C-alpha cells in the first residue's frame, strides 16, 4: 500500500562535535587572522522546538580554551627573550615615600646586564614588586630562574579583549537557548538558530567574572551538581556591580638594549608618594547584590538555614586572590572585604587592597613565563562584576567561599546558551507514490 | 518566509514544502589548517549524501519516489498520524533503527532496475 | 576546437557549441597550505554551480530548458540580436542585475514541479 | 512566448583575485618546491575580444612580492647565526697595494671569536669594506649591531635568478595583452589566454632594470599618472644596453669554526693590487638609448621643451645608487656618469665606479640582516639593461632622475601584460525552448 | 558477499552485478597537511569521473547505454568472448589504447543529442 | 551492431603511488597523532587474481622511511639542548672494579658547566663510555663537538616500537600477497585486498632483524639480483632465534640544572663491579638456523659449492656491529661469534660482547646528534631474530658477511608483501544496448 520516499533538505539535526572557526568585527588575540563578520546576521526563531542543553558537556568550551591558549602563545613568539636577566641581583628596600601600606613591597635591585656587544657589560638598576623576586641565601634572583624561561611581552601588543564570534562550518548550525531562568542543563522550550555566536570577550579573571552578560529577570545560580561540594557554583547577576581599580603611582619607564635589537623595559622610578593598588566597590550595591544571591541560594538550601560568606581557604595567589589585567598591569586584589557576612532568615565604599606582579605564569602551566613590561604613568580602569564563582564547604549553616582559578568556568558563563548540531538533510518516510 | 531550519517543529507535511531552504545552506599560519579542515569536511559530507542519491536513483531530486514497499515492522503509524501529527525530528527518532535496512533495499532495487533497463534497450 | 576560451567574442549562437570545451577545463614550507587552498577552492566553486543545476532541475545537462517565462523587463531584445550579434560577455553585462530574480524563479518552479510529480505518481 | 534557458560552460569571466601557485621547472628560490612545467603550454588567441588591463592595480604584483620575500627568508632559516661576531673590532687601514681611488675602502680588523668549545677563544682577522663597519669611539663595530641579528647566507645556495612561472588554479585563467606599444592601462584589442605566465626572473636591482623583456617596436613609457611628479616612470627599452661589471680583485677566502658545527667565511687577503669595482657602458649605445627615451618623453612634455637628466637626489645607497647581485657579491654603482645630459631639439666606454657591501638589509626591512660570504677569486658578470626607473622634479625644463627602492616596480615591468580572471560558466538567456 | 573488488577475476558479466560494491568505497602538526591532502585528493578523483559521466549523459547511472557504435578496429571479439570468458582487468588492458578515442566520441554524441532536444522542445 | 556501454564501479586497478596515512590503536613515534584503528578490519580474498609484485620498487618503503625520520626529529624538538656541555673535559680511567673486559672503556670526567644564574658555574663529575669522547692532544672533548649540536632526548619519552598500520586513502587499496614461499618479485597467484597493513613495529637494527614476521614453511632468501655483489640478501627465518641482551651494571643516575628549567642527566656512579654488556644466542639453535640458511642458498649457488660465513670487513660501528635499542640504551654487539663457519656438502651459548654509546647520529645524517640519557639500574631485554642481512664477496667458495646500515632494507622485509593500487572504476565495453 505504502512506499518508501526519499526526501532531501529535511530540517533535522543531531548533537555533534565539529571544529569551529572565529570571526572578529597588534592584539594578543590575533583577530586579523579571523573572518570579518556579517553586518546583518540572521537568527531564526524555531517555533514548537524544545531542545536539550547541557553547559557542562559543551565542547565549545574546550575549543575556546585551546584557541585562547594558542593565540596567547603565538603572540609571544617574536618577542624579546629575557634569558640575560636571570642573574644574581643586589637588592635594598624602597623606603623613600612609604605610607606604611607598602613597606617591603618594592625593592631596588641592581645587576650586570649584557649589551649590544658581547664583550661589554652595563650596570642597571630597577624596581621590582617583591612577588617576582626570591632570596638566594641581600642576594636575590627572579622567581622563575629555577623553573622556567621568560619571554617579554611585546610593548606594542595590547592585551585588551576583543569580542570573538565562534562560527559553525557549512553543514552545521548553532542552536541558541532564549529562555529566561535557564539553569544550563534542562530542556529549553524556546530556541533559535544562528550560524555564529555573539561576540564573547575573552576576559581573564579569577574570582569574580568581569564584563560578561547579565541575567535579565533574576540572579541565576548554575552548577553541574548543586548538592555536591566538588563542583563550583556559577552565579549570573542581574545588575552589574561597578568596580573602580587603580595603581595610583606615577611610573617612569626606562629601557636598555641587552643585545642586537633586543630591548628590555623596566620601572626606573616613582614620582611622588608610593601607594598601594586598590579597587573600590560600593557598599550599598554590594549588599543588595549579595542579598539577592542569598535569596536564590535558599531555593536549594532552605528558607530556615544560615548562609555564610567567607574568604578562600588558601592556595596559590592566583586562586585565593582576584586577579585581572588592568591597563596592562596584573592585579591581585583581596576580596575578603566582599565575602565577610552571615545571612540569617551613602557613597561609603569598600576598599580592596591589591598587589602587582610582572612575572606571570598563565593557564596554570609550568615552564612558560611571561614578563609584563611596566606601564608608564598612572593606571585607572572601570569594569562591571557580572557574576561570581563560589564553592561550598563540606549542621544548619552552609558556607560559601570564592572559587574559580580554572578558566574554563569563566567561558562556560557565556557559552551556556549555545550548542552545536549537525544537519542531517537526508531521510525517508512512507507515502502513496511509487516509481 | 522561514530561514534555515525555521520549519523545524512544524509538521512533516508542512516542512516538506521548504526543502530548498536547507539544501541551499549545505556548502554555505597554523589557523589556516582549521579553516581548510572545516571546508573539506563540509564537502565530504555533501558528497556522501549525493552519492547515495546517485546509487538509489534519486540524483538531482529533492523528492524521490521509489519501488521499495514500506514494511509495518519499521513503523505501523497511519499516514494521518505521520504527516499531520509529527515533525521530522520525531519521525527520525521513531525509525532510526531501520535506516540501514531501508538503505540496503533502496540500492538493491536500483541495481535491479539498471539491469532491466539495459536489457529492454537491447531489443530492436 | 578553438581552445579553452577560444569562442569568447564569437556570437552567443556560435559560442553555445563549445560548452564542453569550457566545462572540461573547470576542476582541472607553508606553501603546502597555499597550494591546498587553491585546490579546495576549485572544488567548492565547481560544487556550487552543480548544486544550482540540481535545485533548478538541470542536473547533468549543458543546455537546460525550463518553465519560467522570460520577462521583457529583464531584457527586451529580439532573439536575433541576442543570438546573432551579441557575445556572451556583453550579455552577461546587461542581465547582471536580474540574475538573482531569475535564479529565485527557477528554484520555485522546480520545487513546484517535483511536488506535482509526487502527487501524480500516487495514482501509478 | 520566450523561456529562460540555462547554459553551463558559457565562455565568460570576471576580474578576480585568487591565489596563484608557482611552477618553475641549491638556490635561494625554491624551484624544487614549485610545480614542474608543462613541456609546451597552450596559448589561445581570442579573436574579437578587447579587454581592459591595469598594470598598477594588478594583484599578481603583490603576490610576487610576498612570495619572493617568503622564499628569501626560508632559505636563511637553516644558516649560521653570526651572533658571536658582534664584538669590538680593532681596525687599521689596508695600505699595501692601494691606488688613489679605492683608498680607505678596506679595513683590516682583528677580534676575539668563539671556537667549538665554550671555554676557548681564537684571534681572527679579516677584511671589511667600511660601508659595513661603523666607529664606536680605532674601535669599530659592525654596522648592524645596534638594530639586528645577522644570518650568514649558506655558501652552497646560489642567488642567481631562475625563471618562475605563475599559474592560475582551476576555474581561473590568465589573460595576456599582445598589443605592441601597450602602455599598461587602457583597452587591449589583442589578447590571448594562458594558464601560466612566461618565466619571470626575480632579478633584483634598484635603478636600471636588468635581464627583462624588451619592447618590440619602440621605447615605451609607462606611469600611473604622467603629470603627477610623485609617481615613478617605467621605461621599457626595445634594445638592450650591454653592461660589463667586475670586482677585479683576487680574494682568498678563509673559514673558521665559531661553534659546534658552525663556520664563518671571510676574506683573508687580496692577491695582487687592490682596485675599485666598476661597470662599463658603451657611450654610443647609451647616447642612442637616451635619444630614444627623450623622443618618447616629448610626447607628454612638449616638442619645444627641454629634457634634462640628473643624478639621484639623496637617501641611502639602496636608492641613490644602482644596486645588484653580481656573482654573489652586492654592488652599489654610481650612475651619475649616465644621467648627466641636456637634450634640446667608436670603442669608448663609460666607467661607473662601484662599492661592495657584505651586510645587507633587503626588502627595506628592519631587524633582519644578511651576511653575504665572500666569493673566492675574481668576479665578472655581463647583463642587459632592458629598462629604467625615472622620477621627475616638481618653467621650460623637465628634469629626470633615477628612481628605485620599491621592488614592486621591478615586477610590474614583467607582469604588466597579465590579468587574472574568474571563469563564470553558468548563465541564462531567452530561447523559444520550454520544459 | 565479495565486499570489495571481490569480483575481480570473475568474468565481465559476473562482475557487472557488483558495481555498487566498489562505488560505495570511493570517498570513504606537519601531518595535518599530509592527511588533509589525502582527503582532498580522494575528492578530486571522484569528481573527475563524475564530470565525465555528466558530459556523456550518464550522470545518474551505473550502467549507461550510449549512441556510439562499437568499432572492430578497437576490438574484434564476440560477445561470449568478452562477457563470459574474460575479466575486467584483462579487458582494460585489451583496449587501453582506444579509451581516448571512445571518450571523445561519447562527448560528441552527447552534444549532438542535447542540441537536438533543445530544438524539438521549441516546436509547439 | 554493438554499442559502447559505460560502466561505473568496475573492479579494476592500476599500479599507483599515493600518500599513505598512519593508524595506531609519551613515545617517539607520536602515535597519539595517528588515526585510531578499526577493531574489526576486513580482508577480502580475490579468487583467480594474479598480480605482479616487486618489493624492490615498492614506494611504501620510502614513505615509511621518511615518516620514521620525521617522527623521530619532532620528538627531540622540544627537549633540552646540550650546547653548554661542549667544554674541555678533564678525564681519568675508571679502575675501581675492572674485569679487564672494560679496561679503559669507562672514563671519569670533570668539567665546568652552567647554572640557573648566568654569573655562577658548577663543577660536575660524570662517567662516559669512551666511544663518546675524544682526546684533544688528559684533556678530552665530546666526540661530536666539531660536527654537530647535541639535543638530549626527553627522559619521559619512550623509544619502544609501537606497531604502525599504513592505510590507503579512499580510491586506493592495498593488495597483499598470500602465497607462501614468495620471493618478492614474481607473479603472486593468491592475493587479497586490505585497506590497512598489519601493524609493523619500527624496530631499528643492523645486521640481524629483530621482532619481525616469520616465514610460514621454510627459510626464504630474497634479493633484488642474486648474482650481483652490489645487492644485499634478505633472509627471512621460519623460526625465531632467541637472543638475551643485558647491561649488568647498577648505574646511578644524577640530574643537574644547567639553565632556567633545563636539566642534564648523567651517570653518577656504578654500584658493584663493572662488567661488559653482552648478548646470548644458543649454539644449537643458531647452528640449525644457519644450516637451514645454507640449504636454501645452495639453490642459487650450487649443491656442490662451499658456503663460508665471515665477519663484516670494515666501516663504522653502525655497519660492523649489530646495533639495537635495549631498554633505552644503544648497544653495538660484535656478531663475529655467529658468522664464523664453513659448510661443505645442551645450554651452551655464544656470547657476543657489546659496547654502549650515548652520543648518537641516526639515519646516517651529519649535524644532528642525540644524547641518550642513561637509564637507572640494570637492563635486560629478550628479543627474536627473525632474519638476516647478508652481503656476498666478489672459484669454489662463496663468502657471506653481515650487511646493514641502510634502514630501508629493514622495512622492506615487512612491506614486501604489499603493493598500492589506484582504483579505476570507470570503463567501457560493447553490448547490444543502445540509447
Ligand atoms: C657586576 O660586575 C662587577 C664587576 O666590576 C661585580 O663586582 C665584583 O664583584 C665581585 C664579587 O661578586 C668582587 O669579588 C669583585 O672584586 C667586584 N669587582 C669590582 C671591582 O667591582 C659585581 O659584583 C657584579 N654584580 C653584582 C652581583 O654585584
Ligand atoms: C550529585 O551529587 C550527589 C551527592 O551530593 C550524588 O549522590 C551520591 O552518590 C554516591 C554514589 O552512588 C553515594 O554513595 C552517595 O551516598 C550519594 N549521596 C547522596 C547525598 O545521595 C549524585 O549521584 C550526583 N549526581 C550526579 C548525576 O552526578
Ligand atoms: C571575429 O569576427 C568576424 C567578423 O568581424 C567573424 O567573421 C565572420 O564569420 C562568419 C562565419 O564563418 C562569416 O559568414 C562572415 O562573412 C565573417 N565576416 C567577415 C567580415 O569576414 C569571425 O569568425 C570572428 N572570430 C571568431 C573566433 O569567432
Ligand atoms: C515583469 O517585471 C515587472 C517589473 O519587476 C513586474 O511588475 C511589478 O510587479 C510588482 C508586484 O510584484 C509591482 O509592485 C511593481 O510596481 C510592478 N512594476 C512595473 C513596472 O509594472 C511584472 O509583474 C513582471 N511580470 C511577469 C509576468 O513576471
Ligand atoms: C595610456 O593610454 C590610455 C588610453 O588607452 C590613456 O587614457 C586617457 O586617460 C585620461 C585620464 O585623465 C582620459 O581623460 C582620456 O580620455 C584617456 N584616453 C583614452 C583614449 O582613453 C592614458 O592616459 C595613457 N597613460 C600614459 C601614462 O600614457
Ligand atoms: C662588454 O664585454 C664584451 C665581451 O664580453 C665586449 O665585446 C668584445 O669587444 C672587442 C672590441 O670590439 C672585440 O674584439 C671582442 O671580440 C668582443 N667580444 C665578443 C665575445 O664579442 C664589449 O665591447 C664590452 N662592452 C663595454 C662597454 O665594455
Ligand atoms: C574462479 O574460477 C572458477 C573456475 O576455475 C569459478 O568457478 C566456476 O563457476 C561456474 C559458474 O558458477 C561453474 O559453472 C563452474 O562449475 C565453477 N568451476 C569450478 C572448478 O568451481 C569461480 O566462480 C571463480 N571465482 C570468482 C570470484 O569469480
Ligand atoms: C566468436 O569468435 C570465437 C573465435 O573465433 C568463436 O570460437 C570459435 O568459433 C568457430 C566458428 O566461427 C568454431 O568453429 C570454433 O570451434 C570456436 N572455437 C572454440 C573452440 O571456442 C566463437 O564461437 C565466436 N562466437 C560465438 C561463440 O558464436
Ligand atoms: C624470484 O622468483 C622469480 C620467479 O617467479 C624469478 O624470476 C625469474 O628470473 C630468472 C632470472 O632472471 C629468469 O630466468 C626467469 O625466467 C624469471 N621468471 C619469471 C617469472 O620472470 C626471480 O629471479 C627470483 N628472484 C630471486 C632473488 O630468487
Ligand atoms: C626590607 O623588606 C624585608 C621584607 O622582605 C623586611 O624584613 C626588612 O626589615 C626591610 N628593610 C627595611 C630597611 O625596611
Ligand atoms: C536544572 O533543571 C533540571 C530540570 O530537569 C533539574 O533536574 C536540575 O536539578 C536543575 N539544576 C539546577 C542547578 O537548578
Ligand atoms: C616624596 O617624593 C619626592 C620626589 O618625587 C621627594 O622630593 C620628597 O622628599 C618625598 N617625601 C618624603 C617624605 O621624603
Ligand atoms: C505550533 O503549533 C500551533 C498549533 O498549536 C500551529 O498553529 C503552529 O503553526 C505551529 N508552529 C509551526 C512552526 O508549525
Ligand atoms: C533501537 O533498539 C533499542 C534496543 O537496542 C531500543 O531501546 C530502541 O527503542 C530502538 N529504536 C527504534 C527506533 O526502534
Ligand atoms: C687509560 O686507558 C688507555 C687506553 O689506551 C691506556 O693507554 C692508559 O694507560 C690507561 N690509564 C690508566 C691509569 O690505566
Ligand atoms: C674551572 O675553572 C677554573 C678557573 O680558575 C679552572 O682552574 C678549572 O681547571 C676549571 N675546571 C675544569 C674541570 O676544567
Ligand atoms: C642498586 O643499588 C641500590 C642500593 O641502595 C638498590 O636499592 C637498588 O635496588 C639496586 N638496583 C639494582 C637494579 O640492583
Amino acid at each position: 500500500n505504502l512506499w518508501v520516499t526519499v526526501y532531501y533538505g529535511v530540517p533535522v539535526w543531531k548533537d555533534a562535535e565539529t571544529t569551529l572557526f572565529c570571526a572578529s568585527d597588534h592584539n594578543v588575540w590575533a583577530t586579523h587572522c579571523c573572518v570579518p563578520t556579517d553586518p546583518n546576521p540572521q537568527e531564526i526563531h524555531l517555533e514548537n522546538v524544545t531542545e536539550e542543553f547541557n553547559m557542562w558537556k559543551n565542547n565549545m568550551v574546550e575549543q575556546m580554551h585551546e584557541d585562547i591558549i594558542s593565540l596567547w602563545d603565538q603572540s609571544l613568539k617574536p618577542c624579546v627573550k629575557l634569558t640575560p636577566l636571570c642573574v644574581t641581583l643586589q637588592c635594598t628596600n624602597v623606603t623613600n615615600n612609604i605610607t606604611d601600606d607598602m613597606r617591603g613591597e618594592l625593592k631596588n635591585c641592581s645587576f650586570n646586564m649584557t649589551t649590544e656587544l658581547r664583550d661589554k657589560k652595563q650596570k642597571v638598576y630597577s624596581l621590582f614588586y617583591r612577588l617576582d623576586v626570591v632570596q638566594i641565601n641581600k642576594e636575590y634572583r627572579l622567581i622563575n630562574c629555577n623553573t622556567s624561561a621568560i619571554t617579554q611581552a611585546c610593548p606594542k601588543v595590547s592585551f585588551e579583549p576583543i569580542p570573538i564570534h565562534y562560527c559553525a562550518p557549512a553543514g552545521f548550525a548553532i542552536l541558541k537557548c532564549k529562555d529566561k531562568k535557564f539553569n544550563g542543563t534542562g530542556p529549553c522550550p524556546s530556541v533559535s538558530t544562528v550560524q555564529c555566536t555573539h561576540g564573547i570577550k575573552p576576559v581573564v579573571s579569577t574570582q569574580l567574572l568581569l564584563n560578561g552578560s547579565l541575567a535579565e529577570e533574576e540572579v541565576i545560580i548554575r552548577s553541574e551538581n548543586i548538592t555536591n561540594n566538588a563542583k563550583n557554583i556559577l552565579v549570573q547577576l542581574n545588575t552589574p556591580v561597578q568596580i573602580n581599580c587603580t595603581r595610583p603611582n606615577n611610573n617612569t619607564v626606562k629601557s636598555i638594549r641587552i643585545g642586537p635589537g633586543q630591548w628590555f623595559y623596566y620601572t626606573g622610578d616613582i614620582i611622588g608618594d608610593i601607594r598601594q593598588a586598590h579597587c573600590n566597590v560600593s557598599k550599598a550595591t554590594w549588599n543588595e547584590t549579595l542579598g539577592k544571591v542569598v535569596k536564590q541560594l535558599r531555593k536549594h538550601f532552605g528558607n530556615n538555614t544560615i548562609i555564610r560568606f567567607a574568604q578562600s581557604s588558601g592556595g596559590d595567589l592566583e586562586v585565593t586572590t582576584h586577579s585581572f589585567n588592568c591597563g596592562g598591569e596584573f592585579f591581585y586584589c583581596n576580596t575578603s572585604g566582599l565575602f565577610n557576612s552571615t545571612w540569617i532568615s551613602s557613597n561609603d565604599s569598600i576598599t580592596l587592597p591589591c598587589r602587582i606582579k610582572q612575572i606571570i605564569n598563565m593557564w596554570q602551566r609550568i615552564g612558560q613565563a611571561m614578563y609584563a613590561p611596566p606601564i608608564q604613568g598612572v593606571i585607572r580602569c572601570v569594569s562591571n562584576i557580572t557574576g561570581l564563582i563560589l564553592t561550598r564547604d563540606g549542621s544548619t549553616t552552609e558556607t560559601f567561599r570564592p572559587g574559580g582559578g580554572d578558566m574554563r568556568d569563566n567561558w562556560r558563563s557565556e557559552l551556556y546558551k549555545y550548542k552545536v548540531v549537525k544537519i542531517e538533510p537526508l531521510g525517508v518516510a512512507p507515502t502513496r507514490c511509487k516509481r | 518566509s522561514l530561514g534555515f531550519l525555521g520549519a523545524a517543529g512544524s509538521t512533516m507535511g508542512a516542512a516538506s514544502m521548504t526543502l530548498t531552504v536547507q539544501a541551499r545552506n549545505l556548502l554555505s599560519t597554523h589557523w589556516g589548517i582549521k579553516q581548510l579542515q572545516a571546508r573539506v569536511l563540509a564537502v565530504e559530507h555533501y558528497l556522501r549524501d549525493q552519492q547515495l542519491l546517485g546509487i538509489w536513483g534519486c540524483s538531482g531530486k529533492l523528492i524521490c519516489c521509489t519501488n521499495v514497499p514500506w514494511n509495518s515492522s519499521w513503523s505501523n503509524r497511519n499516514l494521518s498520524e505521520i504527516w499531520d501529527n509529527m515533525t521530522w525530528l520525531q519521525w527520525d527518532k521513531e525509525i532510526s533503527n531501520y535506516t540501514q535496512i531501508i538503505y540496503g533495499l533502496l540500492e538493491e532495487s536500483q541495481n535491479q532496475q539498471e539491469k532491466n533497463e539495459q536489457d529492454l534497450l537491447a531489443l530492436d
